[PDB]
């Protein structure tokens, strides 16, 4: 990339192509700084600027590696909050992406694979740094992601009902019931487990849920 | 056409083709495809004014050791047993002791071909195929097999005197550790880099002395097919490791008299004090018997794939695997003659017997050479 | 060449997670009691610095 | 001596204090003369310091350091066969890489180890020198120069101690093959010791299955023959004698399935012993108990090999699991499609017992999916109860989308084009969308084909298809056969069995024809329609609204849904007309595709692909001529040109085509070529019999990162199309095509290159025998 | 309906007749779990009720069910082997 040069010449150009929006060139000097000078003083700020440039270059695992680098290069730091934000923020963006947004089609019943990994690091941020400069938006993601995982968990709780595996209905709803205290999908998975109970003659256990539906009528 | 499949790393050829004396053949008497470019420890012996000549195919000849004319011939290709009609496929070479020609076959069969007709005057299966030609002596058919098992068979009937495992490498680490019996002790070298002495009476280990490395975690040369046949100059064993690293060592104990433990020797003879040998570069070097101090050398067969060095017609004769023959000076390394009697190659040790010098080339088979 | 991105983006993305989906707590009456929250579902509500969305602080 | 200042002369990757903390002496510490020499070795124990010269100015320490670290690059030269990363892996086996401490001591160490790697290749004549090439401030390029002479190869296998079997058929069991003849050219060579241990068992099993339960291998001794090539093997075996499996003593936790287990131990007492099937019959129970809910059916045979009568007895220790192992399931590798898209292609339900094969057919359904890359899972035992196994269906999905194009009329001439697109599993939904159409001056075509494959939960396959052709073939706007055609088809998928599945559809087609060419059999259809227009003019028009009833049925045992390689599936299709149609007719059809692995590693698989068709009237009528049968060229038959297989019609004796173009578009017209000229294109018959026979062949030179997505296949293309209603009266001096001897012949190889938007088919195919009216393009590519 | 072909609807996690004999009302939960293991459905709201329900529909000709709920006390000692048949 950029040879063994003055580091600040490599650093400012990295900042320049960060300022340019030239993320494919921002990494080209940000890495070639830390390729030649990983021991640089702003090389940890380069690491956060790499996570800035990788995400802006859509390099989510390379962001994560630089997130893991700033984990490994800085095992204790007040910019691990970023690293704990941006790993989940990677894993927010790592999970689902399609063109069907303008068509109003949503992937929250898609596999929340990194959306599982997003809920960790966002909450690990708002556990590990619940006062930092990343707690606010991550808590928004987590509140949004709790239903997304639930709407995924709704989709299997949906699917087994028309599949008619009524033991598989209730345990998906129970998995929604045991996990989500607040998601409306769990409020509407509520009669399905009740119906599957009434399919499995657990009408009385379903009238428990009918009382819960009476309690979750509001 | 063939300007593109090219990928080869160099072997050094034969320089210095000098005929100070004129060489020739004494005659030419070919078997067929004999010792072969196939790597085989078949090798013709010469005795009784009889070219006891052979091949792995089965033809057991006897030609005259005056002009190569057929004294007797049988063909002793194999017959059946889990597959019918194999060639003879000789692992051990020709050993003519008494009225038998003892030849180890690659079917782990050692024979005794009756020297009047080459009929198998006894056959005995041994402990794996013969990595050494059968040293048939003292009532024993002493063989260093492929598994390193020292056979001893009663050479009148092949009745097994014993079978004892020798210096045992990790595989067929290719070295002829041919069992020489010295002072009542069957002294053997080793393809596992050690040198032993075993009892000639019953196969009891007199000692075993590690000399140098064999293959495996000290990965050593695979051009040093070692003369781990020991030449015990009476009190001092002269033999190699598996890498070629020469030593001199005690007969009774194996205590190192001296060593040339850098010289990865391939072939060697203790020619008086003047140890003529084949260097690791296939080169010729004369050494002392005291540290192996170089008495003279020759690089005129640098990496040219030689046979063992021999003195015949007064000069150091050697053949190569390229059909050339080389009358090196017994002084500092000069070709006194060069004969290319063959192109098929030689790896046979040149048998300066019956007054003649009889070899079998690989497929340009048995030739007798003089100057 | 021609003025849209000239070699480049307007590639599809997502932003819905900052919207923080409104979630109404499930109520269980007496005798209907199961542990309603398990798993990693533990969100410490902290509005410490930065804001919603991209108004969170960015380095 | 107490130091006032330790002087650190050149560090360049490590810190100042990190060197000083690595020192036994700090600036101000008590200094001993050993501690200075300890400072030599402990700064050498940094590992980044090439030379270390701890000196002192009386007591003021002055440490002259030369430096190992970051290796600037590692360069490789002479690596003709070996990947240099493998050579870098041996560097990484020595803890060496680019950007690392360069110890100048371990140079020949790795130069040994790469030759020791070259040793383990099947070579030894390959030698490496690692060359240190320094760069700024500490840095070093590592040139590695490989002098690769030659590998070792299969030469000889001796099995002494073998007294039962022939080595020659044994080497044929093995892959230690050493013959490629010059005039009988076959097979290959080139030893690897990893093949050996497999061919060790290939010896052992081939003894074991025969009875040889006292077979064993004593030892095996491979030649370390100089030239570094000679591989001659001394195998030492005890061949044993043959034994008789004379009874099964199976018991244990048989879980009440004992007779079923005894069905799996239905043996011949006294047959020649075969531990292989004995091993298989152990697994037979394991799947049986795997069918019976037992994921851990511990089955332990015991061959009581009775050498007193040369027999075997067979204790078998059985220990099942517990029935309801399927607690739940997980599904992974689905970040773009919905979960139940995959979960509908399953056969085992959560909250149930274990059916072992319901996973597998469910996985075979996902193997028959075709939007995937991988089909596997993770049958995760959930620890605790022996009813908690949660099968984590990790799979890999795969792309879709594929555009199709002809060759050229646009962007130099008028705005005219060809188009065809696919969107199957539309945006992660399962929706198969396939859309084509073309607007030229000669036609304006549109087409869609969209499928909700699971419109209901059985897989009601809501396949809707439309078309609207404004076709002209225009001279000006209409002088030569302008026919607007339009209509629909919604066709549905039916569960009939788990492989058997039916089809049924309905047809609206209104063709609105005008100014028709004077082709006799084409107009013989019109005369079969009771429509007898002017044979010497193209003014003649036709308005038909044909109403058909479509149908069909499929079997499907064909393994990969997208890269199919083994199996066999049936595609029966057809159509028939109804009361209300403007013509009463039918058409019947079938296509074949067999997949028989020649190589059972499936790098060679038989591919025999034939297609069938017949359509005529239902009585008193005829099939329309636009429903004829075509082949040849850029297709399943290729090497030809398109529409080159079939009958060949003759124009009526013709005049002006109502603007016949002036010495253009000849139809026996006024403008030359008069009085029963014959067109030589394939007009197609009432019968189809076309085939294609292809042969799976791998690509060695292509990296199998992406050679596995590529199928090379030589073929022969051959087939025939004729009309049973084709009389040789008008077609007397003209060719008759009422014959099954209307066969064509072609050959060649196709090229399936998988782009990121699908495989791209290319084929230089060669028409060997041509029938009448064939036209040929050799190099033909299906986009 | 007018169709007779139906792919089979199935659901396990039941108890056989052998399974009911392996336990008794008064066995503890573990005494039942040594015999029957856990169910793939228990009672999350109230007491220990170990639901083992068979469900199956083959062929346009009706649904089979065998529900076997094992209602223990709060101590997990078995109070009810509630076997519920099909409908």
């Amino acid at each position: 990339e950029v040879p063994d040069n003055p580091p600040n010449e490599i650093y400012a150009t990295a900042q320049q192509k960060l300022q340019d929006g030239n993320w494919r060139q921002a990494i080209t000097q940000l890495e070639a700084l830390d390729n030649r000078y990983p021991f640089g003083p702003y090389s940890q700020q380069v690491q956060l600027d790499l996570i800035y440039a990788y995400y802006k270059n859509a390099d989510l695992p390379l962001a994560q590696a630089a997130i893991d680098r700033f984990i490994r290069l800085n095992p204790t730091h007040p910019n691990i909050d970023y690293v704990m934000y941006m790993r989940g923020l990677t894993n927010m963006a790592l999970d689902d992406s399609a063109l069907q947004g303008f068509f109003g089609v949503d992937r929250s019943d898609r596999d929340p694979q990194h959306a599982r990994a997003a809920f960790s690091d966002f909450s690990k941020l708002v556990r590990g740094y619940p006062n930092s400069q990343y707690t606010t938006d991550a808590t928004k993601r987590l509140v949004f992601l709790k239903d997304r995982l639930a709407k995924y968990e709704y989709s299997v709780a949906e699917y087994y009902t028309e599949r008619g595996a009524w033991v598989a209905v209730v345990n998906r709803v129970e998995g929604m019931l045991r996990d989500y205290p607040d998601t409306q999908a769990t409020r509407d998975a509520l009669p399905l487990m009740e119906n599957a109970y009434r399919q499995m003659q657990m009408n009385a256990q379903a009238e428990k849920v009918a009382k819960i539906i009476a309690a979750n009528s509001s | 056409l063939f300007n593109s499949e090219e990928d080869v790393v160099k072997m050094s050829p034969l320089p210095t083709v000098e005929n100070q004396f004129t060489p020739t053949t004494a005659w030419s008497t070919s078997v067929g495809s004999g010792i072969g470019n196939f790597y085989s420890n078949l090798h013709p012996a010469l005795a009784d004014n009889v070219v006891y000549a052979a091949d792995r195919a089965g033809l057991v000849k006897a030609l005259n050791a005056d002009d190569g004319k057929e004294i007797w011939s049988v063909s002793l290709a194999e017959k059946d047993g889990w597959f019918s009609k194999e060639p003879a496929l000789l692992s051990g070479g020709v050993t003519v002791s008494g009225g038998h020609v003892y030849i180890g076959s690659e079917k782990a069969q050692v024979y005794a071909l009756n020297t009047s007709d080459g009929t198998v005057a006894w056959q005995t299966k041994v402990a794996g195929e013969a990595l050494s030609r059968p040293v048939v002596s003292d009532g024993l058919v002493l063989i260093h097999t492929s598994n390193g098992q020292l056979q001893a068979l009663n050479e009148a009937d092949g009745a097994v005197k014993w079978t004892v495992n020798l210096d045992m490498p990790s595989l067929s680490l290719r070295g002829e550790s041919a069992p020489t019996t010295a002072f009542g002790a069957a002294v053997v070298g080793g393809d596992n880099g050690r040198v032993s002495a075993v009892l000639m009476e019953q196969g009891q280990m007199i000692w075993q002395q590690r000399i140098s490395q064999a293959t495996g975690s000290t990965e050593i040369d695979r051009l040093s097919d070692v003369d781990t046949t020991p030449v015990v100059v009476n009190g001092v064993v002269f033999a190699l490791a598996y890498n070629g690293n020469l030593t001199a060592l005690d007969l009774r104990s194996g205590q190192i008299m001296w060593k040339r433990e850098l010289g990865s020797v391939n072939d060697f003879i203790v020619d008086g004090n003047r140890i003529y040998l084949v260097d690791q570069n296939d080169r010729v070097m004369a050494l002392t018997i005291d540290g192996g101090v170089t008495l003279w050398t020759q690089s005129d067969l640098l990496h040219r794939l030689l046979t063992s060095p021999v003195l015949y017609n007064g000069n150091l004769v050697v053949g190569d695997s390229e059909g050339y023959l080389h009358w090196i000076n017994v002084e500092d390394g000069r070709f006194v003659a060069q004969q290319k009697v063959d192109s098929s190659g030689f790896q046979t040790e040149p048998v300066a017997a019956d007054g003649k010098l009889l070899i079998q080339a690989k497929d340009g088979t048995v030739y007798s050479i003089t100057r | 060449c021609s003025s849209d991105s000239r070699y480049k983006r307007q590639v599809s993305g997502d932003e819905a997670y900052l919207e923080a989906a409104p979630l109404a707590e499930l109520h269980a009456p007496a005798g209907m009691i199961l542990p309603v929250t398990s798993g990693d579902y533990a969100i410490p509500v902290t509005n410490g610095s930065g804001a919603v969305g991209k108004a969170l602080d960015i380095r | 001596f107490v130091v006032k200042d330790i002087h650190f002369e050149g560090l360049q990757r490590v810190a100042v204090g990190a060197a000083l903390l690595s020192m036994p002496v700090r600036t101000g510490d008590t200094v001993n003369d050993e501690d200075i020499s300890n400072t030599i070795r402990a700064l050498f124990a940094t590992g980044n310091f090439e030379d270390v010269r701890v000196l002192r100015d009386g007591d003021t320490l002055l440490v002259q350091v030369k430096e190992r670290p970051t290796i600037a690059s590692i360069t490789f030269s002479g690596n003709k066969s070996v990947k240099d990363d493998m050579l870098k892996q041996n560097l990484e086996a020595s803890g060496v890489r680019v950007g690392e401490s360069l110890d100048r001591t371990t140079i020949a160490d790795i130069e040994k180890g790469l030759e020791d790697f070259y040793y383990s290749v099947g070579k030894y004549s390959a030698s490496v020198k690692a060359v240190v090439t320094p760069l700024p401030r500490n840095r070093v390029d590592l040139k590695l120069v490989f002098q690769e002479g030659v590998s070792a190869e299969i030469q000889q296998i001796n099995i002494v101690g073998n007294h039962a079997f022939t080595t020659d058929e044994l080497i044929s069991h093995f892959q230690l093959r050493d013959e490629v003849p010059w005039w009988n050219v076959v097979g290959d060579r080139k030893y690897q010791k990893q093949k050996l241990a497999g061919d060790l068992e290939t010896l052992r099993s081939y003894y074991l299955d025969r009875g040889y339960a006292r077979f064993n291998i004593d030892s095996t001794q491979v030649s370390l023959t100089p030239d570094k090539k000679g591989i001659y093997v001394t195998v030492n075996i005890t061949e044993g004698d043959q034994y008789k499996l004379s009874g099964v003593e199976v018991s244990g936790n048989l879980a009440g399935h004992s007779a079923e287990i005894e069905q799996l131990t239905k043996i011949e007492p006294g047959e020649l012993y075969n531990g292989t099937k004995v091993t298989k019959m152990e697994d037979d129970i394991k799947k049986l108990l795997g069918r019976y809910g037992y994921a851990y059916p511990r089955v332990q045979s015991m061959p009581e090999i009775n050498d007193a009568d040369k027999t075997v007895k067979l204790r078998v220790n059985v220990d099942a699991g517990n029935r309801f192992y399927v607690r739940k399931i997980r599904f992974e590798g689905n970040d773009t499609s919905k979960d139940a898209v995959l979960r509908r292609e399953m056969r085992q339900m959560e909250g149930a017992w274990l059916g072992s094969d319901l996973v597998d057919q469910g996985k075979e359904r996902l193997n028959r999916l075709g939007f995937f890359e991988t089909v596997d899972t993770d049958t995760q035992r959930v620890p605790g109860s022996p009813d908690q196994v949660d099968v984590v269906y990790k799979v890999k999905e795969r792309n879709t989308g594929s555009f199709n194009f002809g060759i050229g009329y646009g962007t130099e001439s008028g705005v005219s084009f060809q188009a065809g697109v696919q969107q199957d599993n539309w945006l992660g939904t399962g929706y198969a969308v396939g859309i084509n159409g073309t607007k030229n001056d000669y036609q304006t075509y549109a087409e869609l084909s969209v499928t909700n494959p699971y419109f209901t939960v059985d897989g009601v396959s809501l396949g809707g298809r439309l078309f609207y052709n404004d076709f002209q073939a225009d001279d000006a706007d209409l002088s030569d056969y302008t026919n607007k055609s339009y209509g629909t088809d919604v066709t549905l998928g039916f569960p009939i069995n788990e492989y058997n599945s039916l089809r049924a559809g309905l047809g609206y087609v209104h063709n609105s024809l005008s100014n028709m060419q004077p082709q006799v059999a084409m107009w013989r259809y019109l005369y079969s329609m009771g429509e007898h227009p002017s044979t010497s003019d193209q003014d003649n028009s036709f308005k038909t609204d044909d109403f058909t009833f479509n149908y069909g049925w499929t079997y499907n045992k064909l393994d990969r849904g997208y890269f199919p390689t083994d199996g066999s599936r049936v595609n029966l299709t057809g159509k028939v007309t109804i009361p209300g149609s403007d013509n009463e007719y039918y058409k019947v059809t079938l296509d074949t595709a067999t997949y028989v692995p020649i190589d059972d590693d499936h790098k060679w698989v038989v591919l025999g692909r034939t297609r069938w068709g017949y359509g005529d009237g239902l009585g008193g009528k005829e099939m329309p001529f636009y429903e004829n049968f075509y082949a040849g060229g850029s297709s399943t038959v290729r090497g030809f040109q398109s529409n080159t297989i079939g009958p060949k019609a003759v124009y009526f004796p013709h005049q002006a085509s109502n603007y016949d173009p002036d010495y253009d578009y000849e139809c026996a017209t006024q403008d030359g070529a008069k009085d029963l000229c014959k067109s030589d294109d394939a007009v197609g018959g009432n019968a189809m019999a076309v085939a294609s026979l292809e042969f799976i062949t791998p690509t060695p030179f292509i990296s199998d990162k992406y050679a596995n997505s590529v199928r090379t296949s030589f073929f022969w293309d051959m087939g025939t199309v004729w009309d049973t209603n084709w009389d040789s009266s008008q077609y007397s001096g003209y060719p008759d095509y009422s014959d099954p001897s209307n066969i064509r012949m072609s050959a060649g190889i196709a090229l399936q290159w998988m782009s990121p938007l699908g495989p791209l088919v290319f084929s230089y195919a060669q028409p060997f025998k041509k029938y009448d009216g064939d036209k040929a393009e050799q190099f033909q590519f299906n986009i | 309906e007018r169709v007779v072909y139906r792919p089979d609807i199935n659901q396990g996690n039941y108890l056989t007749a052998n399974d009911v004999s392996k336990i008794r009302v008064g066995m503890t939960q573990q005494q039942v779990a040594y015999a029957l293991g856990t169910p793939l459905m228990s009672d999350p709201f109230g007491t220990n009720t170990w639901f083992y329900v068979f469900r199956q529909q083959p062929g346009h000709e009706g649904v089979t069910q065998q529900t076997l709920t094992l209602t223990f006390n709060s101590s997990g000692v078995l109070t009810n082997i509630d076997n519920k048949p099909a409908l």
